């Protein structure tokens, strides 16, 4: 069924699984015309796709071009994200195909499920999860090759970096979202934080620095100051 | 005019004829039902004064046979019967209509209703979706499941209705899944209409068979049915126009005949709120909708 705090452990099982977020999909600026109206212009968008056990995202990057000529374009975003996730899943040797997809959006439910009637096999699923995935487009290098891009495009990445090294997968993601949360709260803050310290890069093969264990925990330990800071800030506590 | 007699009443129970219901008392005098209208497929229907489980009758049309009831009192219930002896029918018939213990089936002359609700349906259909082949008449009751439920179990005592699974391969085409999910009309016309049902009568039939069964015997598979094969219309955005028009008429008859007491079980408040408010035909049903509207505006 649906995805929630007590079956948490089940994301980094041995059984194949993906996250979709489909959240940054369908981008707009809205702005006025000249006549003083209301327009929308699109901006370029991806997939989020996410095997939470092996840290592989699978961004596929939605041109705006996609869209040129289309009506009810919100609708069609989903529509869009099932058809690409199922040829994702087909294009993938089938030792490979997930044994489930988590969307953390109930409206894909639908969409998903009638992309992949071929795979009646393979669970679609909800999750009570507030996942911070929307967060992924704070990311620089994820961001930048979003914007960059002229053409459909599929870019594969480690959202974990080398962390599954040293740490779980278990813990390798509540890292991951415990920075998205805190991108997704207070995007400067967080991006302050994380290069405060010229000293500590980001290699060009990773997403995130360089840090060591004992700097991961203080930075990991700012971030959770920041989330409930801005708790604060926002409820007044 | 056509005669349904009954050996006996040895048990109470309370007898239906099409949309009318009377009482029996065990034992009574009762001798059957007269002055059935010829031309209409009838249902003649069971609910035994003690056990209000299971309700229970019979789909058949006179053209078809000589047909008498006699309680078994093995099995516990009132069963439908042939009689081949034409001869002995007629006289069997006869003693019991002079003696004049029979009902008379109680049509009022402006009355349409019975020809409204079974306008599309055919004794030779329901025999397909009720598998008995035996018999000229067909047997249902409230807990018969149909195909579709026993594949989510005896196969030989189930309703054969058509499957209709909106998310499914026959529904949508590989690459409109979009368009095919949002817009049934491949379904509705390409699908269903021309490949299995072959047109509109057999269609609409199976739908008024599914609701007089749903109404009748409180079936939920048929109900189900009922339901799904309206919503696969008003979620086609292409409908001959005369199906549009017939299905209007049909489902205002079908909303008029329910029971006030029953609309809670047997209509689906999202099937129709979709259907009437949200749907590509929700200002096609105008009869429907403003019956609906003006009996249960709470569904609403
Ligand atoms: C009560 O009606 C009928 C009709 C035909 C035949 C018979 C006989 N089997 C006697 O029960 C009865």
């Amino acid at each position: 069924g649906a995805m929630n705090s007590s079956n948490y452990a089940e994301l980094f099982n041995n059984d194949i699984k993906l996250f979709v977020d489909d959240t940054n999909v369908y981008r707009v600026t809205v702005h006025k015309t000249f006549e003083g109206n209301v327009a929308t212009k699109a901006i370029n968008g991806c997939i989020f796709t996410l095997n939470p056990k092996t840290g592989h995202l699978f961004l596929k990057i939605i041109h705006t071009s996609v869209w040129a000529g289309q009506k009810r374009l919100s609708q069609l975003a989903k529509w869009k994200t099932a058809e690409e996730v199922s040829a994702l899943v087909r294009s993938l040797p089938k030792e490979e195909q997930p044994k489930q997809i988590i969307v953390t959006r109930k409206a894909m439910l639908d969409p998903l499920e009638v992309h992949m009637l071929d795979f009646p096999n393979i669970a679609i699923r909800p999750t009570e999860l507030r996942l911070p995935f929307s967060a992924a487009m704070s990311i620089d290098k994820l961001s930048d090759v979003v914007m960059k891009a002229t053409e459909p495009q599929m870019v594969l990445f480690n959202i974990y970096d080398d962390w599954l090294d040293r740490i779980s997968s278990y813990t390798a993601f509540s890292r991951l979202t415990l920075l998205l949360r805190a991108l997704k709260t207070n995007e400067e803050s967080a991006k302050m934080i994380l290069l405060s310290d010229p000293t500590i890069t980001i290699k060009s093969y990773h997403l995130w620095p360089s840090f060591t264990d004992e700097q991961w925990i203080t930075i990991e330990s700012q971030m959770r100051d920041l989330i409930l800071t801005e708790y604060g800030r926002k409820y007044n506590v | 005019m056509n005669t349904v007699p009954f050996t006996s009443a040895p048990i109470e129970v309370t007898i239906g004829i099409d949309q009318y219901s009377f009482n029996v008392k065990e034992n009574q005098p009762f001798h059957g039902i007269k002055d059935i209208p010829i031309g209409h497929v009838h249902v003649i229907h069971f609910q035994h004064a003690d056990n209000s489980s299971m309700r229970y009758g019979y789909w058949f049309d006179c053209r078809m046979g000589n047909f008498y009831i006699q309680y078994d009192p093995k099995d516990g219930l009132y069963k439908m019967m042939e009689e081949r002896d034409g001869a002995k029918f007629e006289n069997i018939v006869h003693n019991f209509k002079e003696r004049q213990m029979m009902v008379s089936y109680p049509k009022i002359d402006e009355d349409d209703t019975w020809y409204n609700l079974t306008e599309f349906v055919q004794m030779d259909k329901i025999r397909k979706i009720v598998r008995k082949d035996e018999n000229q008449f067909s047997y249902v009751d409230s807990s018969m499941t149909t195909v579709q439920e026993n594949e989510l179990s005896d196969p030989a005592h189930s309703l054969n209705y058509t499957v209709i699974n909106f998310k499914s391969r026959e529904a949508i085409r590989p690459g409109h899944e979009m368009e095919d999910f949002l817009d049934k009309s491949y379904y509705l016309n390409t699908v269903m209409l021309q490949g299995i049902f072959k047109n509109s009568s057999n269609y609409f039939g199976e739908l008024q068979f599914a609701f007089l069964n749903a109404m009748f015997f409180g079936n939920y598979g048929s109900s189900l049915q009922w339901h799904a094969m309206i919503e696969l219309i008003c979620s086609s955005a292409t409908v001959p126009k005369h199906m549009l028009d017939k299905l209007d008429e049909i489902l205002y008859y079908q909303i008029k005949t329910l029971p006030e007491q029953y609309s809670d079980i047997l209509l689906n408040e999202r099937v129709w709120n979709i259907c009437l408010y949200s749907s590509f035909q929700k200002n096609s049903l105008h009869n429907t909708e403003k019956i609906m509207e003006n009996k249960y505006p709470e569904l609403l």
